[PDB]
């Protein structure tokens, strides 16, 4: 299975971006995606996840509200519209396929993964 | 006090419920490791040797004051490899397997002090009991069974000082341990008193077994102790009609090889 | 309680009936992965062994208990073997393990010689030297002690907050074994003709009530033909006679 | 079962104070155990370590050379033999084992079994 890499760019603060990274490889079958945080100066920081055959979405509270977190089975895409792009919230934001997440209640950020996202910088100007 | 080795028979004794399969009224021919009749029993008393297991052991003992209360089973008892320790504390009886380093002269005595063994390991399992002339004879019947321990015996009241009285009695499963090690040596583990057994083994026999009508086995026949036996076994009854059976085949045995090539 | 990760504790299930339908089955399980083996198998087949090893683990760590994976954990605190028969399961315990201003009892090691052997498990505490100069003593000179604490917080990310996790290892030896699933048992049915299947002997036949005794170790009996002719009910020390189906 | 600690107090810049724990059963004798500090606005943090059966001790760079840790193990006491004290030495103590070998019958060998707190003031 592939990676992909779509979006990113600048925006002005207040502002918003559309982001997204297309599902490759013949053996992608509605596995569980999200969408990963990294900054130089960052913890590595998990932005949402959805299973692909239940549509069960988890979102980190920075998240939360903020942005949407969504998935087309059909066009096996993943999306994420970042509506209302703070200065704190620039980063750069890769695509990850998740291996599991929810298993029980009071959870749902993602366990395990495997191939990260290439490139993708979203930036903001003052 | 330095004792002689001594010997009796074995008679009827060594017989057991080969499996747990009801009966009624019939003999039934079945071929497992019995005690052979009449075979030679070693008689110990003072004494606690260490003996081979072989095949299977035949135990048993006569005693009124408690004094035999155990055993110690396995293939070296050194702590190299894993051995089977069966004692009676006199308050609970407690089964474990362990690499045990034993004492080199075991014994109990009162209870006021338990030797055994000195150090212990990481034992498979343990088991414990809830709480708690010669006048009681206890016999067992010890078999290492596809890793399986099995244990079969019966309490019989007896008054008799010198020797096993005479008599016939099948002995009755007790336990069946998921043990899972190779046994060549035992010893018996004896209390010291304060304020007589027996050993034979085991032979693959063929043995025809009479159950009564409640399925208890009352009598039975060694098929190999005597050219009557052979007759019995053969005709799968206890009573033979006046006539002439043919009951086996003489073969005489090799005892050398020749090996010849020419020079 | 629960032992750090470091000095994991491994409890040695052996000569019982282990009940795992129900683990499967109950709720509040954060992950639940079988290697080698499947909820669909267990509760059925019988092994010699099964241990348990219980570590209290940071959540993004939970990942690395598992054959194949390797990282901080996997390496020097619990190697799992890639040739790993057994179930990794895990479950939250933020509302257990958490203490208001950090709970930093549990302890993991992040300074290792060498990776940790699978199962294998160390208590030490010397120092590790980083293969620059004697130590004789840690001193900020890359010389560092091994051991570090967790700071679990009442509030934190989920991947920061404490996990309990439980691994199920099964292990078959030569040994008889020991250790097997529990057993399911019907309504007994009488003067029909049923198959039936008491403890390990099969038929079908007419089961009835006899009027036979049998000895308390004796579980069947058997005809001048050695045709199965009573058994004993498993759960009701009766004898049922077997009658052939017409 | 349990650990309890003692011991702690205030004294002057340059003073010492012994420290000191113990435990009940089967807790230090075969096992490692050592300290721990966390000053009222920081993070608990590593002081020492010393080895029950191994005898020697550890220390942080804070603390080698400056003070000592040691132990009996007739009486499965630890001790700290705190000196040449500074104002930034200010914090509870702690003592913490260390989880042991595999111990076959009914035991807690593998957990840590903290202490209650140790309070030693420099002013
Ligand atoms: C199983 O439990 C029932 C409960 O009534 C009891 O009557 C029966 O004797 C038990 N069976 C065995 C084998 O203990």
């Amino acid at each position: 299975v592939q990676l992909q890499e779509s979006g990113g760019g600048l925006v002005q603060p207040g502002g918003s971006l559309r982001l997204s990274c297309a599902a490759s490889g013949f053996t992608f079958s509605s596995y569980a995606l999200g969408w990963y945080r990294q900054a130089p100066g960052k913890e590595r920081e998990w932005v949402c996840a959805i299973s692909g055959s239940g549509g069960s979405t988890y979102y980190a509270d920075s998240v939360k509200g903020r942005f949407t977190c969504s998935r087309d089975n059909s066009k096996n895409t993943l999306y994420l519209q970042m509506n209302s792009l703070k200065p704190e919230d620039t980063a750069v934001y890769y695509c990850a396929r998740v291996y599991q997440f929810y298993g029980a209640r009071d959870y749902g950020y993602p366990y395990d993964f495997d191939y990260w996202g290439q490139g993708t910088q979203v930036t903001v100007s003052s | 006090t330095q004792l002689p080795p001594a010997y009796t028979n074995s008679f009827t004794r060594g017989v057991y419920y080969p499996d747990k399969v009801f009966r009624s009224s019939v003999l039934h021919s079945t071929q497992d490791l019995f005690l052979p009749f009449f075979s030679n029993v070693t008689w110990f008393h003072f004494d606690n040797p260490v003996l081979p297991f072989n095949d299977g052991v035949y135990f048993a003992s006569t005693e009124k004051s408690n004094i035999i209360r155990g055993w110690i089973f396995g293939t070296t008892l050194d702590s190299k490899t894993q051995s089977l320790l069966i004692v009676n504390n006199a308050t609970n009886v407690v089964i474990k397997v362990c690499e045990f380093q034993f004492c080199n002269d075991p014994f109990l005595g009162v209870e006021s002090e338990f030797r055994v063994y000195s150090s212990a390991n990481n034992c498979t399992f343990e088991y414990v009991s809830q709480p708690f002339n010669f006048k009681n004879l206890r016999e067992f019947v010890f078999k290492n069974i596809d890793g399986y321990f099995k244990i079969y015996s019966k309490h019989t009241p007896i008054n008799l000082v010198r020797d096993l009285p005479q008599g016939f009695s099948a002995l009755e499963p007790l336990v069946d341990l998921p043990i899972g090690i190779n046994i060549t040596r035992f010893q018996t583990l004896l209390a010291l008193h304060r304020s007589a057994y027996y050993v034979g083994y085991l032979q693959p026999r063929t043995f025809l077994l009479k159950y009564n009508e409640n399925g208890t086995i009352t009598d039975a026949v060694d098929c190999a102790l005597d050219p009557l036996s052979e007759t019995k076994c053969t005709l799968k009854s206890f009573t033979v009609e006046k006539g002439i059976y043919q009951t086996s085949n003489f073969r005489v045995q090799p005892t050398e090889s020749i090996v010849r090539f020419p020079n | 309680r629960f032992a750090s990760v470091y000095a994991w504790n491994r409890k040695r299930i052996s000569n019982c009936v282990a009940d795992y339908s129900v683990l499967y089955n109950s709720a509040s399980f954060s992950t639940f992965k079988c290697y080698g083996v499947s909820p669909t198998k267990l509760n059925d087949l019988c092994f010699t062994n099964v241990y348990a090893d219980s570590f209290v683990i940071r959540g993004d760590e939970v990942r690395q208990i598992a054959p194949g994976q390797t990282g901080k954990i996997a390496d020097y605190n619990y190697k799992l073997p890639d040739d790993f028969t057994g179930c990794v399961i895990a479950w939250n315990s933020n509302n257990l393990d958490s203490k208001v201003g950090g709970n930093y009892n549990y302890l993991y090691r992040l300074f290792r010689k060498s990776n940790l052997k699978p199962f294998e498990r160390d208590i030490s505490t010397e120092i590790y030297q980083a293969g620059s100069t004697p130590c004789n003593g840690v001193e900020g000179f890359n010389c560092y002690f091994p051991l570090q604490s967790y700071g679990f917080q009442p509030t934190n990310g989920v991947g920061y907050q404490p996990y309990r996790v439980v691994v199920l290892s099964f292990e078959l030896l030569h040994a008889p074994a020991t250790v097997c699933g529990p057993k399911k048992s019907t309504n007994l049915v009488k003067n029909k003709c049923v198959n039936f299947n008491f403890n390990g002997l099969t038929g079908t036949g007419v089961l009835t009530e006899s009027n036979k005794k049998f000895l308390p170790f004796q579980q069947f009996g058997r005809d001048i033909a050695d045709t199965t002719d009573a058994v004993r009910d498993p759960q009701t020390l009766e004898i049922l006679d077997i009658t052939p189906c017409s």
